[PDB]
């Protein structure tokens, strides 16, 4: 249930089965990524299609 | 199992500096850490090393 | 978790600092004749655990202006000429340098 | 009361008896040695320490730590055991590798210069105790990422060098490779190799300014 | 280091006191020495130094 502090209104959502939060950076990939990175990835999405 | 040093005593001055070793009698593998009974009078640097 | 543990005793003595500091000296300055050899006398601070070295400046005011000291103090000399210099008691190492 | 202990009880037949009453005697051997001896209570956690040094005859001087291996750069200390104050030192080969006896003369300070074996050594005037020092290198080897890369014609893939050691002080690479007019590299672990033609193989080899000579290989491949 | 500029000089210089820290020796024998200090950033507020 999630409610927001600058306008005060009440609203709700789902989660995927937390058992904790937390705020934190993300992996290099997501972290801004450099042309010169992806020497070892191709085209054909070697488990990461979601970029 | 017992440990030993070749060190016992020393004789020093305010501002020289010396270096002792740690050796157990096995070869194995261990975790070290030095201690003092009263604080202060000396600088250590790296106390998990030998 | 350590399963086992062992103790290894080491003993250290640090030897007194106290009176290593800058000494004082009693006959801080000197004057003599021309040529007069007159001997010196002064102690450091307790004169313990440490030796020093006796410097003087523009060492040319005799054939040997100060010998090596014997033990803790050495002899004096001059020389016919006139002018100002500085004797410097500097220990061994430390910063520590006298003037006189 | 109290129990006498003493660590590594081989200095003698006996070397410490159960004291009769409340102390007991002490004895020795033909040898030398640090050892400690703890008189320990019955349970409690009291353990004391009294620290003896054996000196082998008269005024015998014996060093604590007989064989070091110390990196370039480095330094160790070195303790002596004697009864005369005057602990005059020597060291053969004395310009690789420094030394400063502290004011006490009874302890050294080494500094170490460049690679080379050391035998630095004492002399209280009867007898003399020795050193072995053994010079190592900061590195002792090298790896790469890749080995069978394959670029294409102006395609430059960047390779990259993890030294052995998590960090190397005064570090450098300068980075060698047969023939440079095919390529050319260096600077520091990041290589950045550039190619120029379609064909023809490439060794391309690093070379650690500092640590040892030892390098490593890789083949290129643009077919 | 912060290498301050005096407002009677015409050159920059490093702080003064910059390092500086007490030390008292066997039997309350006090002496300073000077440490390498390296710092990030320096303000003014309250007539003083952060």
């Amino acid at each position: 249930a999630v409610w927001n502090y600058e306008f005060d209104t009440w609203s709700f959502r789902t989660i995927p089965y937390a058992q904790c939060i937390g705020l934190v950076d993300p992996p290099v990939l997501e972290r801004g990524p450099i042309w010169s990175d992806f020497q070892e990835i191709t085209w054909d999405d070697p488990s990461i299609k979601e970029l | 199992s017992s440990v030993t040093l070749d060190i016992v005593s020393a004789s020093l001055d305010v501002g020289e500096e010396i270096v002792i070793t740690a050796t157990a009698s096995p070869e194995g593998e261990y975790s070290y850490q030095w201690s003092v009974d009263k604080t202060g009078y000396v600088s250590t640097t790296s106390v998990t090393g030998k | 978790v350590a399963t086992v543990t062992k103790k290894a005793s080491a003993s250290i003595k640090i030897y007194p600092v106290v009176s290593q500091i800058v000494p004082k000296e009693s006959t801080i300055s000197m004057n003599f004749n021309q040529t007069k050899n007159l001997e010196v006398s002064l102690l450091p601070a307790d004169a313990n655990n440490t030796n020093l070295i006796w410097e003087v400046s523009n060492s040319s005011y005799g054939s040997i202006t100060v010998d090596p000291s014997d033990s803790k103090l050495a002899t004096l000399t001059s020389f016919e000429k006139e002018g100002n210099l500085v004797v410097t008691i500097s220990t061994a190492n430390e910063s520590v340098v006298a003037q006189i | 009361n109290l129990i006498w202990e003493v660590s590594n009880s081989s200095y003698g037949s006996i070397t410490v008896d159960p004291s009769d009453s409340k102390l007991a005697t002490l004895t020795s051997f033909e040898k030398e040695g640090n050892l400690v001896v703890t008189i320990s209570t019955a349970n409690e956690s009291v353990v004391a320490q009294i620290a003896v040094n054996i000196i082998d005859g008269d005024s015998g001087i014996f060093l604590s730590q007989d064989t070091v291996t110390i990196r370039k750069g480095g330094t160790t200390t070195l303790t002596a055991v004697t009864g005369k104050t005057p602990v005059t030192w020597s060291s053969n080969n004395a310009s690789i590798v420094s030394v400063t006896p502290n004011a006490n003369s009874l302890t050294a300070v080494i500094t170490a210069n460049g690679e080379g074996n050391v035998t630095i050594t004492a002399d209280n005037g009867t007898k003399t105790a020795s050193c072995e020092i053994v010079s190592i290198p900061q590195i002792d080897s090298i790896s790469l990422s890749q080995s069978d890369v394959t670029v294409s014609r102006g395609s430059q893939y960047i390779l990259t060098a993890t030294l052995s050691p998590a960090n190397a002080p005064n570090q450098n690479i300068t980075w060698t490779s047969s023939n440079p007019n095919i390529a050319t590299v260096s600077g520091t672990s990041t290589q950045g190799t550039i190619n120029a033609l379609l064909a023809g193989f490439t060794e391309i080899t690093a070379t650690t300014e500092e640590g040892n000579r030892v390098a490593v290989c890789t083949v290129r491949v643009d077919l | 280091t912060p290498q301050v500029k005096e407002f009677e000089s015409e050159y920059f210089v490093d702080l003064p006191g910059w390092g500086e820290q007490t030390v008292v020796d066997n039997d309350g024998n006090p002496s300073v020495k000077k440490f390498n200090w390296k710092c990030e950033r320096v303000r003014s507020f309250n007539n003083r130094l952060f």
